[PDB]
RNA sequence: AUAUUGGCGAGAGACCGAUAGCGAACAAGUACAGUGAUGGAAAGAUGAAAAGAACUUUGAAAAGAGAGUGAAAAAGUACGUGAAAUUGUUGAAAGGGAAGGGCAUUUGAUCAGA
RNA sequence: GUCGAAUUUGGGUAUAGGGGCGAAAGACUAAUCGAACCAUCUAGUAGCUGGUUCCUGCCGAAGUUUCCCUCAGGAUAGCAG
RNA sequence: AGAACUGGCGAUGCGGGAUGAACCGAACGUAGAGUUAAGGUGCCGGAAUACACGCUCAUCAGACACCACAAAAGGUGUUAG
RNA sequence: GCCCUGAAAAUGGAUGGCGCUCAAGCGUGUUACCUAUACUCUACCGUCAGGGUUGAUAUGAUGCCCUGACGAGUAGGCAGGCGUGGAGGUCAGUGACGAAGCCUAGACCGUAAGGUCGGGUCGAACGGCCUCUAGUGCAGAUCUUGGUGGUAGUAGCAAAUAUUCAAAUGAGAACUUUGAAGACUGAAGUGGGGAAAGGUUCCACGUCAACAGCAGUUGGACGUGGGUUAGUCGAUCCUAAGA
RNA sequence: GUGAACAGCCUCUAGUUGAUAGAAUAAUGUAGAUAAGGGAAGUCGGCAAAAUAGAUCCGUAACUUCGGGAUAAGGAUUGGC
RNA sequence: AGAACUGGUACGGACAAGGGGAAUCUGACUGUCUAAUUAAAACAUAGCAUUGCGAUGGUCAGAAAGUGAUGUUGACGCAAU
RNA sequence: CUAUCUAGCGAAACCACAGCCAAGGGAACGGGCUUGGCAGAAUCAGCGGGGAAAGAAGACCCUGUUGAGCUUGACUCUAGU
RNA sequence: GCGUUGGAUUGUUCACCCACUAAUAGGGAACGUGAGCUGGGUUUAGACCGUCGUGAGACAGGUUAGUUUUACCCUACUGAU
RNA sequence: UUGGCGGAAAGGCCUUGGGUGCUUGCUGGCGAAUUGCAAUGUCAUUUUGCGUGGGGAUAAAUCAUUUGUAUACGACUUAGA
């Protein structure tokens, strides 16, 4: 018989399998529409998720109730280092898809990025890459033929970055080698920018800027094993059942004679990969720049990085983007920051955001002081120091 | 005498056996298979290692829901143990072989473990009480176990 | 003269051959169970003869490997033979959600007849 | 729930099976109760259920008649060897 | 659910109806060859993508009896009267 | 006539499927082709029937031979045979120079029940034939007894707050002993005695195969011993309900 | 000792330190807890839980068999020195 | 029993320890039973009423007895409801 | 505290053979059969759709010329009186 | 494609009313779903009433109390090697 | 050997120059038998092993330890001359 009273389902099944990711470093699996007229530019970029603050900022929205008003924010610190271009992979089109058709790696590779192609690094006579190398000996003949096949085909070209891992607060000393889409126009100048930019950086900077919208992609955080109740949000059943309560009751009529995929099942819940769209980015700081955390209206010259440094994650001192909102993925964890895949014109993009405060509380307790010096001004001398 | 089934020449060999052990049969056959036609430096080496828990014993037969850890990858497994009372009765049995091929006069490094053969020994009985005033079997399942270690030629 | 599944002493069998024959071939109405009346098993075989393995070696030891006794240890008191289920090792072969079978032939192995 | 009296309880004693005992539930009467347990009659009877052990060869059915306290059975005729 | 006559299944395999106790064909010792039955001959699948005259275009086409459904009523759809 | 509307049901699915559109659809007609355990011919097996042949060597007249037709089958009937324990006779049968039994993707005979042989193992009896006899043939009976699997090294060994360090002993110590520490029972005890009951569990020595659902050097275990002393404590005596 | 108390809690004498252990800390469990705002809307049903609670003082209705109801209801106070 | 002082207004600080009220149905109450699914409104109960019986008797036992229970009793009793 | 992983120890239920589906037909709800979909070793923790899962020769209903507990001017008797 | 509700009474399906709402559509999946729960009802045994029966007892009449067992196997599913 | 073209899976296509072999374009000389009257009468490509010569290169991964962005266990993600 019907179900007797109309629910709608718990959960989304375009998000199955509620697997671990196969990676902790979430792919990018759709790059903007390249408009080739434009010059030749990344897509993307990586950074790593330092964590979380509150910003005030005047609302510009017309007809809205806080309209020209102050409104409180959170929004998201992602540390984004420079990343090292490192190569430059070409993909031709087949009746079978996108096929990478050959690589061409930069001469010189850190050991950042070659730790990457290491399960035991400290143990490992570190010779990777030294035979490519030789391909440079005397005219980089070798290297230059790739490059020539790569404009001759590769409808569509990717530079291998990798991150500054070394510049972050990190522990891992391993960095993050991703593939970017260059937009732009002329796939043989594509190449070229890829070339000339053969082990150098590219800051944050001149990928993203103010108030433009970007997609997240990340992992989001691991939970392991969980029950139907948190991992489908299903009601939980009444004090009085037998065998538990953390279930669902019917997992399915008699027939099927069969268990149906659409059933919540109790397993891994997080550790998936998202990509989350629309986040307009509030901040594009530099970290040789002091008064990072200071606006135009505060004038206090201080960094991002709250007082006693972002919990679990350290202290900001590169370039970061600070994007509206919340992304998925937790401090410390990589993530990839890519352009929007359409124009969006709806007055929440095309807004222009102007900062009056950032939060530099500590994070690690209900922090009342943004910074040291008005700690100090506040409790006076103490008995330490002061 | 009267081993199982050997094709090794008996000149070269040296035997050793242990009757009625009370230890699982499962576990030692297990333990058995690990180091069977292993040389027997190297698979007495292994044995320590097992007990140290550096190295396990994979479970390719008896293996049903035991569990799974990285040292069984090196034999391509994901099932291994380290059934303790297995090793020591092997390694004792080893002990053995070897003592007995050193009267025998054969070369101890030379030595692998040619022919190693664990089977059921008669079980040991006890009770077990159950719900409702049952009784059921509580048994062992000891275990006869006898191996032979050869000089390796051509 | 007739009766006689008790008792005593005898002679027999187209009877049974240790799950049979009495419940009991054996320390069987025993061990054991039940408050009790009662209920009530399982359990035979080394070898001609213990000649039941001295002695050496490994092991803490049980035992093992030798050596030896014996016609035989493929008879070692867990003992005549020693099946099947089930199992270990070795060898051979096959194996995309069963396996097994029938007809026919290929291939591999193996073999009789002339 | 009750907890100082129709109280709880040890030991001794009496009541034994169509009997006992019951502030009554067919409750209890040694894990047994709308008639305990034990042995024998007893291998109780069963139109009812299950099983019923070698091969090949030849022939080869019936579920229909009548009667029955008969309707899941039998006798009778028919079919078969 | 109940009768009549017959043929069957039960008790029966075999070829066909994909599949099926009963339908079609045909009843059966072990084999060889030939020819067929019913049914089929694009491929599965053995056997003519055979021949010939027409009809049908379906935004739910139709495609072999038992048999696994369809009606009244309608349509310058198209065809023939 | 064909096609269309009429024509709505529940897991995704059925001209059998694929697919097919001057069809591989529908109506009709003509051929060719495919293939049943059916039909025709032949061979062989058996059955039944009708016959030939004691005129001898020529022992198989229940034999040999000729001819024709036939063969489905549950329940069931009958017939001819295979096999088992025991019995009379016979082969002056086999056998410690190896009987019986058992194992044998080794061989042979029979349509089959089965029979025979080779090899391995084994150790003391056994077989062919003519008859006699029956407690004579198993896949079943939630069959009986015994044995053994998969499950499965799985369920589990999670109540009673809690153990830790060192040394000794020992082959071996999470569990034994001593010490140190931390705790608990908290006098209606996890203390000290008894009644019923048990019967040596008491204690010492030795000692660990089995038991103590891990362990064990420890034990209410195993082996050997020691131990229960009354005029006054009880029984014994009295009577109680009752016998 | 606290306390009305042979309650609960801690300790002295005495006894024990006996329950298979080691490592991790997923789901779901068993046992024990907490929870913003709402306050039975849950459910057959306030099941379960929570709330109340000792003592002193004040105050105590209907009804009544005059004995009760009654700790009715409802309030206040409580340490240390 | 009271007073002063004192404190993050805490104080039966752990432990221990009634939720209450307005009613309805029902059994008066205390008590008892289906050990192992029913604790109840069921049973019992005090109270009330009825019945039989003055002993060579009423009620009830026993196979029978020169046998028994009430009865070491006597209607303010015993027995049956 | 489990579950979980480990060392040691180590059962039971159940088991024709087993284990992927859709439809068909079929004893009218298949794991096997037919036609399709498909289909790659060995596995771990969970899980409660299915195995018309397990537990028990249905306890309800009917039949049996099978009972038993109980009742009554059923039939036929009987202790007592 | 997408949603189709919160509640009073009732075990209830059904019904009815209050209210919100875009709407409060109808149904299937072994009248989906009990080794998922619950157990209020029906439908064991206790008990009460009414009617019926001489009685034991009957009652799609009412009322109250009344044990909801097992997954560790295979597959399916969820995750994990 | 010269040069060019071919990326959809190019792995091939086209072309330059010379060397050398054959040429059935035409005309000669020699050989063939006996595999016995047929027997595929063995002529292809597919992997691997091994030996002999020549050229070329001189790592990692896992376990153990560690990390917590991970986690039941595996796994993941980090670090360590
Ligand atoms: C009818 O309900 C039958 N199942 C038996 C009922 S008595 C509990
Ligand atoms: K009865
Ligand atoms: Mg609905
Ligand atoms: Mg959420
Ligand atoms: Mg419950
Ligand atoms: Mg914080
Ligand atoms: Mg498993
Ligand atoms: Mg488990
Ligand atoms: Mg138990
Ligand atoms: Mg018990
Ligand atoms: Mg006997
Ligand atoms: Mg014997
Ligand atoms: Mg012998
Ligand atoms: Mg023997
Ligand atoms: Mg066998
Ligand atoms: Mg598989
Ligand atoms: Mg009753
Ligand atoms: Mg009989
Ligand atoms: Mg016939
Ligand atoms: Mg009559
Ligand atoms: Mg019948
Ligand atoms: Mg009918
Ligand atoms: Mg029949
Ligand atoms: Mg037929
Ligand atoms: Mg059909
Ligand atoms: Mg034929
Ligand atoms: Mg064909
Ligand atoms: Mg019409
Ligand atoms: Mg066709
Ligand atoms: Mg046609
Ligand atoms: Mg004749
Ligand atoms: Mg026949
Ligand atoms: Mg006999
Ligand atoms: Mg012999
Ligand atoms: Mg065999
Ligand atoms: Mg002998
Ligand atoms: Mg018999
Ligand atoms: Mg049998
Ligand atoms: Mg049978
Ligand atoms: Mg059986
Ligand atoms: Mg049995
Ligand atoms: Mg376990
Ligand atoms: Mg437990
Ligand atoms: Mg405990
Ligand atoms: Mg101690
Ligand atoms: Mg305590
Ligand atoms: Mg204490
Ligand atoms: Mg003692
Ligand atoms: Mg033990
Ligand atoms: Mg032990
Ligand atoms: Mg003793
Ligand atoms: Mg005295
Ligand atoms: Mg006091
Ligand atoms: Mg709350
Ligand atoms: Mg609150
Ligand atoms: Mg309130
Ligand atoms: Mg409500
Ligand atoms: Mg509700
Ligand atoms: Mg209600
Ligand atoms: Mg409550
Ligand atoms: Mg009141
Ligand atoms: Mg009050
Ligand atoms: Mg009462
Ligand atoms: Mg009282
Ligand atoms: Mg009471
Ligand atoms: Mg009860
Ligand atoms: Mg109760
Ligand atoms: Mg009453
Ligand atoms: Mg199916
Ligand atoms: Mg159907
Ligand atoms: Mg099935
Ligand atoms: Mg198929
Ligand atoms: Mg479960
Ligand atoms: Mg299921
Ligand atoms: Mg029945
Ligand atoms: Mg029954
Ligand atoms: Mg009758
Ligand atoms: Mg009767
Ligand atoms: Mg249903
Ligand atoms: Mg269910
Ligand atoms: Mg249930
Ligand atoms: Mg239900
Ligand atoms: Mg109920
Ligand atoms: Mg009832
Ligand atoms: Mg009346």
């Amino acid at each position: 018989s019907h179900r007797k009273y109309e629910a709608p389902r718990h959960g989304h099944l375009g998000f199955l399998p509620r697997k671990r990711a196969a990676s902790i470093r979430a792919r990018v699996k759709a790059f903007p529409k390249d408009d080739r007229s434009k010059p030749v530019a990344l897509t993307s970029f990586l950074g790593y998720k330092a964590g979380m603050t509150t910003i005030v900022r005047d609302l510009d929205r017309p007809g809205s109730k806080f309209h020209k008003r102050e409104v409180v924010e959170a929004v998201t610190v992602v540390d984004t280092p420079p990343v090292v271009v490192v190569g430059v992979v070409g993909y031709v089109e087949t009746p079978r898809g996108l096929r990478s058709l050959t690589t061409v790696w930069a001469e010189h590779l850190s050991d950042e990025v070659k730790r990457r192609f290491y399960k035991n690094w400290y143990k490992s006579k570190k010779k990777a890459f030294t035979k490519y190398s030789a391909k440079y000996a005397q005219d980089g003949a070798g290297i230059e033929r790739e490059l020539a096949r790569i404009k001759k085909y590769a409808s569509v070209v990717r530079v291998l970055v990798h991150t500054q891992i070394r510049k972050t607060p990190l522990a891992q000393k391993k960095a993050h080698l991703a593939e970017i889409q260059l937009n732009g126009g002329s796939i043989s100048e594509k190449v070229d920018w890829a070339r000339e930019h053969f082990e150098k950086t590219v800051a944050v900077d001149s990928v993203f800027e103010q108030n433009e919208m970007i997609d997240a992609i990340a992992v989001t955080k691991g939970h392991g094993f969980e029950g139907v109740t948190h991992r489908w949000g299903t009601k939980k059943l009444p004090r009085k059942t037998h065998r538990g309560l953390r279930k669902v009751a019917c997992i399915g009529a008699w027939h099927p004679a069969h268990v149906m995929w659409s059933v919540a099942r109790a397993g891994q819940r997080g550790y998936h990969s998202r990509t989350s769209i629309n986040h307009k980015i509030y901040r594009v700081g530099k970290g040789d720049d002091e008064a990072n955390g200071a606006t135009s209206f505060d004038r206090t010259k201080k960094t991002i990085t709250p007082m006693g440094g972002f919990v679990h994650y350290g202290e900001i001192k590169n370039d970061f983007i600070m994007v509206k909102g919340c992304i998925p993925g937790n401090r410390k964890r990589i993530v990839t920051l890519r352009k929007s895949l359409y124009t969006n014109t709806s007055r929440k993009a095309l807004e222009e955001v102007s900062l009056k405060w950032i939060d530099t509380a500590s994070k690690f307790g209900k922090g009342r002081f943004q910074t040291p010096a008005e700690k100090h001004a506040f409790m006076g001398t103490l008995k330490k120091d002061l | 005498a009267r081993y199982g089934a050997t094709s090794t020449n008996p000149a070269k060999s040296a035997s050793a056996r242990g009757s009625y052990l009370r230890v699982s049969f499962k576990n030692t056959r297990e333990t058995a298979q690990a180091i069977n036609g292993w040389e027997l430096t190297k698979a007495q080496k292994y044995l320590e290692q097992v007990l140290d828990h550096q190295r396990a014993i994979p479970f390719r037969r008896f293996n049903s829901s035991i569990g799974r850890t990285a040292q069984g990858k090196e034999f391509g497994v994901t099932k291994a143990r380290w059934p303790a009372k297995s090793v020591k009765f092997v390694q004792g049995l080893l002990q053995n072989a070897a003592a007995n091929a050193e009267a025998k006069g054969l070369d101890a490094t030379k030595l692998y473990v040619s022919h190693i053969q664990v089977n059921q020994a008669p079980k040991q009985r006890r009770r077990t009480y159950r719900a409702h005033g049952r009784i059921n079997k509580y048994e062992s399942s000891p275990s006869h176990i006898e191996l032979v270690v050869t000089e390796k030629e051509e």
